[PDB]
């Protein structure tokens, strides 16, 4: 039964990260290395470790695995939040954060992105500042 | 499920801060210490309290800055419109309705007991966390290898 779980997950995931890198990977492989869930990707193929992925495909993947378990707990995807998906000022995450925005997010009922990167605001429906001032949290409803 | 409106005074630095949710990409951004992190976790006690979330439950020394710690949360879930009101007097106060008609009603006794029940059943904590919020760092712990 494990297995079958495994492998349901390994499917939806499998489909969503082909999307998000344009059919470069074909396939995300979960395994249970001794009850703590591992990811592989097939690339032309193969199974391929997590380490040949660039930071934008490091993204996307754990972008695509969270999504992939939402369909599998709960069977659909209305609210998405993610709390700073990026770490501080990584260039490749952002550009493929934003085109993973414009592609896919965007269908979503509803998804909450907190995060300290500027440059999202054009991929955005709307767009919330919230800074301290005075001591205070202030916020700024742009657009 | 759907956000709408979160309300928070008086917790960490918000001290009176309202953010209206609408459909699609709402972004929120802010500079780490401007309290878009805080917000998150608002979100988090408005829903499922009691949970370990510092800061809300606090001890008065002085009237200086004293002030009961308010967070409501307006959200929807399958057609219906939800309220949680809390607050924390630095006692605590909860109360969880839905809309019916013109009027908000009380789903339940308003207390802290009575409303993580009913939360339980409506959604649960665990689908919250394993479906719906992308914590900071999750991304990251996914990968392990």
């Amino acid at each position: 039964a494990r297995e079958a779980a495994l492998s349901k997950i390994g499917e939806l995931a499998s489909e969503i990260f082909a999307e998000f890198t344009e059919g470069k990977y074909s396939e995300v492989v979960v395994r249970a290395e001794e009850n703590k869930v591992r990811l592989f990707v097939v690339w032309e193929g193969k199974e391929r470790p997590l380490t040949f992925l660039s930071g934008g495909e490091r993204i996307a993947l754990g972008l695509a695995f969270r999504l992939a378990m939402s369909l599998y707990l709960a069977g659909e995807i209305s609210l998405l939040i993610l709390d700073e998906p990026t770490p501080y000022l990584d260039e490749e995450r952002r550009r493929k954060l934003i085109t993973i925005m414009e592609r896919y997010l965007k269908k979503i009922p509803q998804v909450i992105l907190v995060s300290h990167d500027e440059e999202l605001k054009d991929a955005a429906d709307h767009v919330i500042r919230i800074s301290l001032e005075n001591g205070s949290s202030k916020v700024e409803v742009v657009s | 499920m759907k956000l709408e409106r979160v309300t928070v005074k008086n917790f960490r630095s918000h001290s009176d801060t309202v953010v209206e949710f609408k459909e699609g990409i709402n972004l929120i951004i802010g500079q780490n210490g401007s309290g878009k992190s805080s917000l998150l976790d608002a979100i988090l006690v408005g829903l499922y309290w009691p949970l370990r979330i510092k800061d809300i439950k606090k001890d008065e020394f002085t009237k200086v800055g004293a002030r009961d710690t308010y967070i409501d949360l307006i959200f929807e879930k399958d057609g219906t419109k939800y309220r949680i009101t809390r607050r924390f007097l630095k006692g605590e106060i909860h109360a969880m309705k839905r809309l019916v008609g013109n009027e908000w009603k009380h789903v339940t006794e308003p207390s802290s007991k009575a409303i993580s029940a009913f939360m339980e059943k409506l959604i649960p904590y665990n689908i919250f966390l394993n479906a719906i919020y992308i914590r900071q760092g999750q991304i990251d712990a996914i990968l392990e290898s």
